């Protein structure tokens, strides 16, 4: 225990001594980048013809990326 | 013209006619078998056509759906992290804080830290408090395309370190018509180059153990004389920031290692303890109580908690999930034995004919 | 008749040779059939070997992938909640607020509440405002291992309840004055508690929820500051100005207007437009009758402006599963016909043997 | 005796042989009958495998794949509803900023061109969708199993295109420090003053403040920037009877207040220390200075550019190898088997023809 | 660059001139609504009889909706 | 309606009377715990030999848990 506390009756107040500082005075900026593991869709007749999962997944994703593109 | 001889001739008709009938039946026998085999043959053909036209195509559509599915599931696993980052930027409109572990992993954060333009003492400090560093950081989306995402991480740099800090609490004080005083400079205080830095919003300082992390951005710089305000308010060396009142007043402030109580006027206060109940009654004046011995303090009807109240444990159990995969096996060996028996029967069927031809004879 | 008898024996010397040929053709007939059946047999064997070596293994790899998949999908369903909690702690670096419904479900929150060391009046209050309670709570990750996660929830305890609160707004008055003690005020044990940051108080209906942590304690005399600024019983916290000034403050049930100098102000109404022009002084306007207020060129909205409804429709998703059925019965009928033909083929032979005569 | 018994009797030595011949031919046919009986049962058992053992497994699999697909398609066709419930769940029913799940760009613009504001305001918001999203709330309002409903609450701007400015202050030396730091924007003939940093967002030359917790001042406060004891507005100041020294980092530079026995210096990432400050108040530009150093504490006048990181990804591949059957060859062998039966019936028809 | 900065030595302070304001003084509220693409569960015997994915997914969802219904 | 509003012209200010308080003065802490429904991986040859979904899912998870373990 490095942290203690003195109480000054003279001035109704308590102080908490014994901390060690670290004052932010600047910013460090690094540019991180991340690639997509893309999916090459293999075309063929599946179980249900109306269900194109591979596509509906990319569409979903391409969309999320579009919405963000529009914040800038 | 006749005799026994005429008998013998009728006799030769005798056997020969029977062996004629014998053979007629044997032919019909062979025509019956031909038909069986014609039918059986068509039923084998239709069996294959079932497998080729009906069954096989369904087994391929399934191979395809399983490929599709797997791919999709593997998309979400091999882009787990890219996909979390887009969710984060999507929810917060492109600027998050704190810096998540999707946005920046531990080995990366440490990577960046041992590259910042600071001393080994600072690099070492941040390395231990990765939590606080993540909460004082931002993550700002910068370039976003379909196949690649890019974003600036913005970590904090500490201009000074290892300086005495302290946190100041205050409560009212009162002549015993009476006047009251309350110091209005509550908050954190850290030593900066020969002066004191003073951080007055609680939001700007984080604290972890004996360690404090503040943001100089919205701080006030004071002379080291403000510390005489802790013992004397009318200290002639620094005019203390104070707030007066011409009427009695009483409350409680809960500090980190205890709690202050200001009990003036006709108000009744008392510090209690979770084992013995009320263990002290405060008279007119300023008292201070330690969180070691006191557990709650009670000004008038309002009740202050000097310590966190330990509560009820909750526990949510889980069960192992099991996967039942029961494979399909075929009786290959027995089967081959029956087909081996069928080839054996055909072999000896040709034997019996070769034997028969030999009596006619056709040598084979 | 000596000569017919030779004609007979000629029919016959001559019969035996014909029945010899007859039988030679019958044998070749049987050799042809042997071959058909040898071929057919090999084509049945190859058929089975297709099913066993080619088809069967593919049908098992698929049973296995489906098991793998299902398990994964069931991992995410049966750990829906553990998985949301790790996302939360991951995004916020291990300390969230408010306490989500993944972190603490309603039946659990109530569970904890009826266990807090507080009166039934407090327990009842919290039970109705679970929303506010969640927003004044923290959730602090404490121990995390692969097979179990552990985290402290930290809910707030209220030291007092059911006390008169009130929220004070102020605008300029005209030299000029402006009261600088805006914010919430709640009665505490014989004194008034004063909360000056808007961030620290939540309000739901007629109910207020404040945090005493950064609050100032005042005597009940501060309330005389609402009628007289130079009240001799408490020196009011004020801010002066030696020059004319004018603005608007939008309160909860209306809006204050301070129109001094050469500035022009006006309260309007969404039906009649401008319905009042303010002269030099301090007026107040109710959100029942006024909809906007206009100081100089800047426009204040006394009420939320109702806007355009949006609606995103959805369609039921359908699953097409068309099962594969086999013509079992007809098939058995043809195989039953094939056994019938073999039965009577053995009859015809047994009949023939009988004329030779082997009996069997 | 009138017939030659020798032709008759000889014609028998043959007859016995052809009897034997035919006995072997019958056994030959009985052997074949048995083969075919066995073969027949093995075809029947083959079909019963396909119908009882294989077929049902192929259907259970068609069903599981349907189940799975449906589930996966549930999460794709409700991607958005599902994100919104996660958001409300995490934040207990009130979020900020307004996510792109909560409100898409074409919808935000939709709402904007419907707000009761001028085209100048509508245009402004249309360009800063980011800031607008961060000053908005999203309040869950009605939630049932088949439909979700929630109020979006966007901000309306009462005034626009007014001069703003941000004021910074440092000590001066007894000592003084101006205590009215923060943003200032011109409102109808007066200055609005926003003293919490949290209330103002800034994007480019553009500022977005919330009048809610703002103070209204006369245009005379601006004379406080040149003269503190300006007789036309009493400046909000904070005194000190002792020497004091620090640094404030502004947007386009940094102020330095170096008094007493304290040593300060502005440095530059190329030449190191390029200036030492004497007693007084100096100001330094972020164009030429990169760090400033009061005593032992070090201030960064500019963001320090750091190490690039890059996480590579690989294309994921899907191996689907279809199952094909040798249909044609097969039919050829069955066509051969029918050919053999056709001619087996020919040889019998031929044989019957010799018998009458 | 519209943004510049004057430094007053007379009053230790810097001002940053040249910004353009936008003061919020009101709220605009719109009511957005969203329907669920429900799943009609087709009943039949699958691969594992203990695994009812379609159901376990709806249950999970109906639950998230219940927890929220209880915040009001 | 319990909530009303008096306006004092004498002191340019409005007060909103008629609220009822609830002042936080303490914290209640409860320790919640949650077990993992683990997956026992059944080993066998699947459709694609390069696709080990069960494993890649655990790995993903064991990772999330590692990153968190490192915040302490």
């Amino acid at each position: 225990q490095n942290i203690t506390e003195e109480f000054y009756q003279s001035t109704c107040s308590a102080v908490s001594k014994g901390y060690l500082s670290a004052l932010r005075t600047g910013w460090y900026t690094s540019v991180i980048t991340i690639e997509l593991s893309n999916i090459k869709e293999n075309k063929c007749n599946g179980t249900d013809a109306k269900v194109k999962l591979i596509k509906q997944e990319l569409d979903k994703y391409k969309n999320a990326v579009t919405e963000l593109q529009l914040l800038m | 013209a006749s005799g026994v001889a005429v008998s013998k001739v009728l006799h030769l008709e005798g056997e020969v006619n029977k062996i004629k009938s014998a053979l007629l039946s044997t032919n019909k026998a062979v025509v019956s078998l031909s038909n069986g085999v014609s039918v059986l043959t068509s039923k084998v053909l239709d069996l294959k056509n079932y497998i080729d036209k009906q069954l096989l195509p369904i087994v391929n559509k399934q191979s395809c759906s399983i490929s599709n599915i797997e791919t999709v599931i593997e998309f979400q696993q091999k882009n787990n992290r890219l996909l979390e980052i887009t969710r984060e930027f999507s929810v917060n409109a492109g600027v998050t804080t704190p810096v998540s572990t999707y946005m920046l992993t531990n080995s990366e954060l440490l990577s960046l830290i041992n590259d910042m333009p600071i001393t080994n003492d600072q690099k070492k400090l941040m390395s231990n408090n990765v939590q606080i560093v993540r909460q004082q950081s931002y993550s700002i989306m910068s370039i976003i395309k379909e196949e690649v995402l890019a974003y600036v991480v913005q970590l904090p740099l500490y201009g000074v370190i290892d300086t005495p800090c302290w946190k100041l609490h205050t409560s009212p004080l009162c002549t015993t018509s009476n006047i009251c005083l309350t110091r209005t400079d509550r908050g954190w205080y850290c030593d900066n180059a020969g002066s004191v830095s003073f951080f007055p919003q609680a939001e700007t300082c984080k604290v972890q153990s004996n360690r404090v992390f503040c943001d100089t951005m919205n701080s006030l710089t004071l002379p080291s004389e403000v510390n005489l305000c802790n013992v004397d308010i009318f200290n002639p060396k620094y005019d203390c920031k104070i707030m007066t009142s011409k009427t009695d007043v009483s409350s409680s402030v809960i500090t980190s290692l205890g709690a202050i109580v200001s009990c003036y006027g006709k108000t009744k206060c008392t510090a209690s303890n979770k084992n013995r109940g009320i263990i002290k009654t405060f008279s007119n004046g300023c008292d201070y109580v330690s969180n070691k011995g006191v557990d709650t303090v009670s000004v008038g009807n309002t009740l202050y908690y000097v310590n966190k109240q330990e509560g009820k444990s909750l526990y949510v159990k889980g069960e192992p999930i099991i996967n039942f995969y029961d494979p399909l096996v075929f009786p290959s060996d027995e089967f081959d034995a029956s087909i081996s028996q069928v080839n054996e029967k055909i072999n000896q069927s040709l034997a019996f004919i070769r034997k028969s031809d030999e009596l006619l004879g056709l040598e084979v």
